[PDB]
DNA sequence: AGTACGTCCCGGAAGAGATTCA
DNA sequence: TGAATCTCTTCCAGCACACATCGGGACGTACT
RNA sequence: GCGAUGUGUG
């Protein structure tokens, strides 16, 4: 079973899990330590960034892909900012900063 | 349950064992399941099964053997108090039916084809511990009682 | 973008500013239609619409009318991204314990305010009351008190008087607290007391305060007033396909927040008695409680039938939270997973792929080719083009793969291998094809393996794959050395089969010019494979610089051995193959053909290898019958011989002879010598029974039995297995570990009769079972490891420095253990080393050890070297190179970059499955009974004696009076390798200056007794004995004897009870012996609870033992062992009976006598010796009051403290000892793991330290930060003028070490959150991403490869 | 056509500035138009790059160098 | 008649007792 | 008096699949 | 279009 772009869920705008769910596999923990002891580098940040997280990214993506200029724009991830958002609700703050 | 007292010649040769095993044989069975697992690393394998067997076993022995060499007490007496028969003595019994019967007597550690093959805690030995040239030695195995006479007692 | 994150506390207007209204409706939706509900927790005029730019009430659906907000129903228009940026808030109508900050241990509010967490509590949840500046009263503020109490009180002070109950009063308490006179005087309350806990209790408090007021926080914070809420998306509500909705947690918990909030406000207006607003508050402060963290205070709350609702808390931490379900890892587009298969055709620098699940794969690219050649105009069309799957679609699809790798991955992603890449061809069918040789790589039999694959999207990616994870590039596991292309079974049968001389076949000993025609011949039939011949051969020698020399030569080997020669590569020596091409051979072979010739031949002779392996494997046909299993004539013979053997056993027991337990043990002692005897005998007649004629009679030659082909090829199974096949399986053991008393009589030839399957059975569940927990323990470990390094990556070039360890192979007194090359490979000079030949240079100083370097050191014999190592480079957050070795798999210097600690993490982890569950660790133990009984010297050289006051005995022989020898092993040179301790008198079998040679027993005593050697000759009489008062006369039955043993103080007679019996040496009648030289006679006074056994009356020699003292010993190490022991190396856990070292170097002296740990003090020679120290009495010692020892020497007997090493020995020690450790562990199983990495985990594993002296810094001295940024301090105030710091690193185990790293977000990522994030949130921890995980989790690049290259741009740029 | 990058990190001792490296050079072989270096073999423009590279031509110095140039012009 | 809609909900390890050589 | 040595109790236990079921009841009514 | 539990696969 195979996954190209299909659906996404919904909480986390992530791919979905299985097969019956017409969803991708899962890069897992352990890959990312893998990946990350090649020195490979912009496979594992397009592989966190564009594949799954951003909405706004993948849809360029996937853009640029029909017109071949193989390329990425990281911005954000998502979840992430999910994340941000969740700890907020907590009762901690935390931010970002300037550069 | 168990006695710690020793022969010299048999701590001697529990120290051979030991450094033959922890010094030769283990490097070997090293070199070998290494030389196996260059990259076998295979449950089923039981080539890699076996050789950690051998492993097992031998850890198990020099354990044993090393906690021994630790509690275990040598007393490597002269021939000089003699008459007595309470321990390392060439012993021969007799039987009514005639049944001699020659041994030496050791330490538990020390029951091998190798000198002399009777222990110090067996019910035997019990019975033979302080006895004479001419004693009526007496003894109770799980199939009842019996008897021997003394006829022999030497030392080295 | 951006940088940092930030972290704080929440202030109630910080979160007012976030939110954009509050929810004052508990309810969910409409339900009756779908629009949600007014002013709710989906409100749209607090939160923003449904549809994108669709107003509510039906204003303005139109992208020209955004901005605006509606005013029917007032809700703002735009994207409905904004309903997820959004949040919302609550003006709770009474204050509330935020229960994080309330029950961490530490409880943060608690320690800020001095009082058990229990009381405060029954604050919280109101079953008492606290004082609040009650005034001149009888009472205290920090004071507390019960329902009665508190009304007394009030009718004793009825409105002066102020107290509460609650979270107001939590509330006001911390307001009330200034945070300067806490500064004030708790500093000088550590200043002034002496309490060892109270010092550690008050300086955690310190802590948090000083922190505290560094930040611009306020404590009431800690106490919530306005909760808020979290956005409405994140808890959607879940249309199930019915008429029900399957409500998150979330929503049902505020939705309970929301009621009681709601009738607490109700309350408050109506004046409601108090009992009932009490009940109601409890309530409230209670649900707050569970939105947070339910399940931590007391019964948690469920939801739906039974089972504990989820949380916010759980849905960060845990193993299903935000961190290790998606962002450390996820899910991911352009992916898809299949099963594999073999197909045997594929250059390895390939590999299958399903056609179908291809097509689906790239579609992208696909559709982008079709528009470029024009297809259809629209993407639609394609898309309806590639449904139909029409042919020229097939064609583009063909074209867009041609050059295009892809990844591959297998589920256990143990290690770097784990994921590779290819380029696909497509095949049909519906499953990926894969190279074999690969097969051990992944670890991956074809047992129905599932592989899942990725596809790089983008440019720089597809570089990525060619570059590092083409698996090209990859012949040797960064692991260790060993090439990983190793071929196996099948194609290793082949060559086998391919090259073997039998002695006699069709072709004999004919002659032929070209392999070609050798080739020819087999291919005819018109010769026999293998037979002996002469053929002329040429090969290629490269002595020349760079050059080929071309020679040719006749040789005496076998038709097919030339006929796989014809493959070899230019390169190779002949002789490589002359032999029978086992596997080890055949690795061998391959490997010295890499290290040879290069990289790109290399490969191309591997599938080579793979190709013709497999051809004539098959041409063979290897197979396998039962008649292909001898059983041995005399196995009946012998195992019947045992029988009867038994017998006699049985009869010596019957008789009485031999307890039931020695039974046992004589059974399986004989039953394993026989065992032996009959795989002997198989193992015989197997390798040896084809005999066959010649042309002459008859000749013995190794065999054509396809079994011991099998075996002796090394392909799979060896003497082991086909023993369990043939002979008996010996010996199984039940769950106790002990073993049955009978063994297998058969094998599997024959039918094993019931019993005998039955007990096996168990005897491989056992571990069948292990392996599952096993697995467990093992990844846990690996896990922890990769979080300990997973911030540290080699940046600079150069530390530039002279600093290091040394190394010298560790040698059982014979041979070497680890040939000292074996172990320096790979690693870079410390100092230069001197030639052999004193004073001369060898080596250069800061250079390279590559192998034709080692084999110098080897033609000159090096002891020692001084190399450097990761432990101790001088590197500012990261790691230099010179310092870090040859990355293995690049026989060159490490790269600028190639972030080694996720490597040696992994290559840590890998063997973890490999090793054994449980079992006693014995390493040290071995050698530990050895220099027991007798010294040991390591190798040849001379004798040196120091402190040697000594006497020789009647044997002419020597032993000791000074209780104080060292001995010295000299070399060839005139320096000392061994400096060995002298138990007191042992008996020299050596002399000083003797030149001995390597690995020999030199002296010998009793190993448990400290003797009582004489001093002179003579006679001897019970001089100063009191006879029957202090000694006692002790008649032992088994020795048959009595003797005198010494009865001490507390034991014997109370007559006499300070009478001190003694024993002087006197001449033929009883006179003196004065000692010569001396005044003195040489009296000895007896110390008690001895055993004496020569009597009165005896003549003695000069150096001979007269008593003997039982020396306590014990070595229970017994809770050691495998994996378990490598967890608490690296978490340094204290063990469980620790072995005392010294504090400072001096002398040493007791004290007072104290029941239990009685004193021992010490002195330097000349410093200040202000120090002593209680040590248990009962426990063993290992010195004497006259003793004069280093510091950090061995005091105690047994384990050894990481920690007391480190503050006592030094850096260099302490890593030393961790990776003897380590590696003594994997050795006792046997699994190469080069030492570079073990190493780095130690330069983690001690990251931190702790302060001595600031001088001019800004450092609080109580105080822990990290190694390195004191360094950077100090080293540019030293710079400058004034003084810096002093500091002392402090080891801590990695479980901590993730803890307290500079940045946090890894940690919170890490085993645990609230206690990591609370601890930020009071400190205030701004911080940085510099690090693996960090960025990960934000997703930008990774500062560790090509990443490494874009911050070093970035940071030259600001 | 390229199985391996061994001569490429021959001729560039990082072996990752080798990726940038060709990565920059395979961008612009892509979209900057600027006909390749070398005869082609319908080889897509990354093996493209690596074979430039190994034909010892390419680099990061010639890059910027070129960038420059152009830039001026 | 009977209900679809109402509310209602084993190992480790480190801290705070707590116990014992003073 | 106070520094050691027990002793309750919070935190974690591999990765990736595949498939399967099941997801509030209760209490009370304005009607249907 | 979520989560629980179970079963099985490596
Ligand atoms: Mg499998
Ligand atoms: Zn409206
Ligand atoms: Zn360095």
């Amino acid at each position: 079973h195979a996954r190209s772009t299909g659906s996404y869920s919904l909480v986390t705008q992530q791919p979905l899990g299985g097969k019956a769910q017409f969803g991708g596999q899962r890069f897992g923990e352990m890959e990312v330590w893998a990946l990350e002891a090649y020195g490979a580098a912009y496979t594992l940040q397009e592989m966190l960034t564009v594949k799954s997280d951003d909405v706004n990214g993948r849809t360029k993506m996937y853009k640029n892909i029909v017109d071949g200029n193989h390329q990425m724009e990281p911005g954000m991830p998502e979840s992430f900012n999910v994340l941000l958002k969740e700890i907020r609700s907590l009762g901690i703050n935390i931010e970002l900063e300037d550069e | 349950m168990k006695t710690p007292l020793v022969t010299r010649e048999g701590y001697e040769k529990l120290k051979q064992e030991l450094n033959y095993l922890w010094r030769e044989e283990r490097p070997e069975v090293t070199k070998k399941v290494t030389w196996a697992a260059s990259l076998g690393d295979r449950s089923e394998n039981a080539d890699y099964q076996y050789n950690k067997k051998r492993l097992r076993e031998i850890d198990r022995r020099v354990r044993y053997l090393t906690k021994c060499m630790e509690n275990l007490k040598i007393v490597d007496y002269s021939p000089q108090q003699e008459g007595k028969v309470f321990f390392g003595a060439w012993v021969e019994i007799e039987n009514d039916d005639g049944v001699t019967h020659r041994f030496r007597i050791v330490g538990y550690d020390e029951i091998f084809g190798r000198k002399d093959y009777i222990s110090i805690d067996s019910p035997m030995a019990r019975a033979l511990l302080k006895k004479e040239v001419g004693d009526l030695a007496v003894v109770n195995t799980p199939a009842g009682e019996a008897s021997w006479y003394v006829n022999a007692i030497e030392y080295v | 973008e951006f940088d940092a994150i930030k972290i704080a506390l929440a202030s109630p207007d910080m979160i007012r500013s976030w939110s954009f209204g509050e929810v004052k409706k508990p309810e969910t939706i409409n339900y009756r239609t779908f629009k949600p509900e007014r002013d709710g927790l989906f409100c749209a005029r607090i939160f923003g619409p449904v549809k994108d730019y669709e107003c509510l009430c039906g204003k303005y659906k139109r992208l020209k009318h955004r901005g605006v907000i509606c005013e029917k129903c007032g809700v703002e228009v735009t994207q409905t991204k904004v309903r997820r940026e959004r949040m919302g808030h609550i003006e709770l109508a009474s204050p509330t314990a935020h229960i994080w900050f309330l029950k961490s241990l530490p409880s943060r509010i608690g320690l800020l305010l001095d009082m058990p967490l229990r009381d405060i509590e029954r604050v919280l949840y109101f079953e008492s009351y606290v004082v609040i500046e009650g005034g001149m009263t009888n009472l205290e503020r920090q004071q507390i008190l019960t329902e009665e109490q508190y009304l007394d009180a009030l009718e004793e002070f009825g409105d002066e008087f102020d107290a509460k109950m609650g979270a107001e009063a939590i509330q006001a308490l911390l307001k009330s607290m200034d945070l300067e006179q806490e500064c004030e005087q708790l500093r000088e309350e550590l200043n002034e007391t002496n309490s060892e806990t109270k010092r550690k209790k008050l300086t955690k408090r310190i802590k948090l305060l000083e922190a505290f007021v560094q930040s611009g926080n306020k404590p009431e914070w800690m106490i919530l007033t306005v909760l808020p809420v979290l956005p409405p998306d994140l808890r959607p509500l879940v249309p199930l396909d019915g008429g029900r909705f399957a409500t998150s947690d979330l929503n049902d918990l505020y939705r309970r927040v929301i009621n009681r909030n709601n009738r607490l406000k109700r309350l408050l207006d109506l004046a409601a008695p108090d009992i009932i607003v009490r009940n109601e508050k409890r309530m409230l402060q209670e649900a707050v409680d569970a939105l947070l963290d339910n399940g931590r205070r007391g019964r948690a709350i469920t939801g739906s039938n039974k089972r504990p609702l989820k949380s916010l808390a759980d849905m960060i931490k845990g193993k299903q939270g935000r961190f290790r379900q998606n962002l450390l890892g996820k899910r991911v587009d352009y992916s898809g997973r299949s099963v594999i298969t073999v197909g045997p055709y594929l250059r390895l620098h390939q590999c299958g792929l399903p056609k179908k699940m291809a097509l689906e794969l790239f579609k992208p690219f696909i559709y982008g080719k079709l528009e470029l050649r024009g297809l259809a105009t629209t993407i639609k069309a394609a898309k309806k083009m590639v449904e139909r799957e029409e042919a020229v679609v097939w064609d583009i699809l063909d074209e867009v793969i041609r050059e295009h790798p892809v990844l591959l991955n297998r589920a256990p992603t143990l290690h770097r291998l784990g994921i590779q890449a290819f380029e696909p061809v497509l095949i049909e069918g519906k499953a990926i094809q894969l190279h074999p040789l690969v097969c051990a790589a992944y670890n991956a039999d074809f047992d129905g393996d599932q592989m899942a694959v990725h596809v790089p999207l983008t440019l720089e990616a597809q570089l990525e794959a060619r570059a590092l994870m083409m698996s090209t590039n990859n012949i040797l596991s960064p692991a260790n050395g060993e090439p990983i292309i190793v071929p196996s079974q099948d194609v290793v049968l082949g060559l086998y089969y391919m090259t073997r001389d039998c002695v006699n076949a069709k072709g004999e000993g004919m002659v032929l010019t070209g392999p070609k025609e050798a080739e020819r011949l087999y291919r005819s039939g018109l010769a026999s494979l293998h037979a002996r011949v002469k053929v002329r051969i040429t090969e290629y020698e490269k002595d020349a610089n760079g050059e080929l020399v071309a020679k040719t030569s006749l040789k005496d080997t076998t038709v097919g051995r030339a006929i796989l020669w014809m493959i070899v590569p230019k390169g190779l020596p002949y002789s490589i193959v002359n032999q029978a091409l086992g596997k080890k051979a055949i690795s061998k072979m391959l490997n010295t053909c890499y290290r040879i010739l290069g990289l790109k031949p290399t490969v191309i002779f591997a599938d080579q290898i793979m190709y013709t392996g497999f051809a004539y494997a098959a041409r063979s046909g290897a197979s396998v019958g039962i008649d292909d299993m001898v059983i041995p004539e005399k196995k009946h013979e012998i195992i019947s011989e045992a029988e009867a053997e038994v017998a006699e056993i049985q009869e010596q027991f019957q008789s009485g002879l031999v307890t039931a337990g020695e039974r046992y043990n004589k059974v399986i002692d004989i039953w394993a010598a026989a065992n032996d005897r009959v795989s002997k005998a198989m193992m015989d007649n197997l390798q040896t029974e084809t005999v066959i004629n010649r042309d002459g009679q008859e000749e013995k030659q190794v065999s054509f039995n396809s079994i011991y082909m099998m075996a002796d090829s090394g392909a799979r199974g060896s003497a082991a297995q086909i023993r369990q096949l043939a002979g008996m399986r010996g010996l199984m053991a039940k769950p106790d570990g002990s073993i049955i008393e009978t063994p297998i009589t058969a094998n599997f030839r024959e039918g094993l009769n019931v019993l005998q399957y039955f007990i096996s059975t168990h005897g491989a569940r056992k571990g069948l079972a292990d392996t599952a927990l096993k697995t467990a323990n093992s990844g846990y470990l690996t896990r922890r490891l990769v979080d300990v390094a997973q911030d540290l990556v080699v940046t600079e070039d150069d530390c530039g420095t002279h600093e290091g360890i040394m190394m010298t192979p560790v040698i059982e007194g014979g041979d070497v253990k680890e040939p000292l090359r074996d172990r320096v490979l790979g690693r870079v000079t410390a100092e230069d080393v001197l030639k052999p030949g004193t004073a001369d240079i060898l080596v250069p100083r800061n250079t390279l050890l590559h192998e034709q370097w080692c084999d110098l050191l080897e033609e000159n014999s090096v002891d020692a070297v001084k190399v450097r190592s990761v432990v101790s480079c001088d590197t500012d957050f990261g790691v230099c190179a010179h310092c870090y070795g040859r990355d293995l798999a690049r026989g060159h210097i490490i790269n600028k970059g190639e972030a080694i600690g996720v490597i040696a993490a992994q290559s840590i982890g890998e063997p973890g499955t490999q090793l054994t569950m449980r079992t006693f660790h014995i390493g040290g133990a071995a050698s530990r009974a050895a220099a027991e009984s007798s010294i040991q010297v390591k190798n040849k050289g001379s004798i040196k004696l120091s402190n040697v006051k000594s006497v020789v005995n009647s044997s002419g022989k020597l032993v000791i009076t000074s209780r104080n020898t060292e001995l010295k092993l000299i070399d060839e040179f005139g320096r000392t390798k061994e400096s060995y301790k002298v138990p007191y008198g042992a008996v020299l079998a050596k002399g000083d200056g003797e030149q001995v040679a390597g690995g020999e027993t030199v002296a010998n005593w009793d190993p448990h007794t400290m003797p009582v050697i004489t001093e002179v000759s003579g006679f001897v009489r019970f001089t100063d004995m009191i006879d029957g008062q202090t000694i006692t006369r002790q008649t032992d039955e088994l020795t048959g004897l009595s003797s005198l043993v010494v009865l001490d103080s507390a034991e014997r007679t109370a007559g006499g009870k300070d009478l001190r019996p003694a024993l002087k040496i006197v001449d033929a009648q009883g006179n003196d012996v004065l000692i010569p030289g001396t005044d003195m006679p040489a009296q000895y006074f007896l110390p008690g609870k001895a055993i004496v056994q020569l009597e009165d009356g005896v003549q003695i020699s000069s150096g001979d033992t007269l008593a003997r003292i039982p020396q306590e010993s014990g070595g229970t190490k017994d809770i050691t062992g495998g994996l378990p022991r490598v967890a608490d190396l690296f978490e340094a856990r204290r063990p469980k009976e620790p072995a005392i070292l010294a504090e400072i170097s001096g002398i040493v002296s007791f004290g007072k006598e104290t029941k239990g740990k009685r004193r021992l003090v010490i002195t330097p020679v000349d410093g200040s010796d202000p120090y002593e120290e209680m040590i248990p009495k009962w426990r063993q010692l290992n010195v004497f009051e006259g003793e004069r020892v280093e510091r950090g020497d061995v005091i105690s007997d047994g384990p050894e403290a990481p920690h007391d090493i480190l503050r006592l020995r030094g850096v260099h020690a302490v890593t030393r000892y961790i990776v003897n450790e380590v590696q003594d562990v994997y050795r006792l199983q046997g699994v190469k793991i080069n030492d570079k990495h073990i190493e780095v985990i130690v330069r983690q594993m001690l990251r931190k330290a702790t302060i001595v002296n600031a001088g001019s810094s800004d450092f609080l001295e109580g105080e822990q930060v990290e190694y390195s940024r004191v360094k950077i301090a100090n080293r540019e105030l030293e710079a400058n003028g004034k003084v810096g710091a002093t500091y002392s690193r402090d080891l801590l185990g990695i479980t901590k070490a993730s803890l307290a790293t500079e940045s946090f977000i890894s940690a919170a990522s890490f085993q645990e959150t609230t206690r990591v994030l609370t601890e930020a949130a009071v400190a205030g921890k701004r911080d940085e991403l510099r690090g693996l995980k960090e960025n990960v989790i934000v997703g930008r690049l990774i500062p560790a490869g090509t990443g490494y290259a874009y911050h070093q741009d970035r940071m030259r740029r600001r | 056509a390229r199985v391996t990058v061994q001569d490429a990190v021959e001729k560039i001792g990082n072996r990752f500035d080798l990726v940038l490296v060709a990565a920059r050079r395979a961008r612009q072989m892509q979209v900057g138009g600027k006909d390749p270096l070398v005869p082609e073999e319908n080889d897509k423009t990354t093996v493209i790059a690596l074979r430039e590279i190994e034909e010892g031509l390419i680099n990061n110095q010639i890059l910027d160098v070129r960038e420059r140039q152009e830039q001026q012009e």
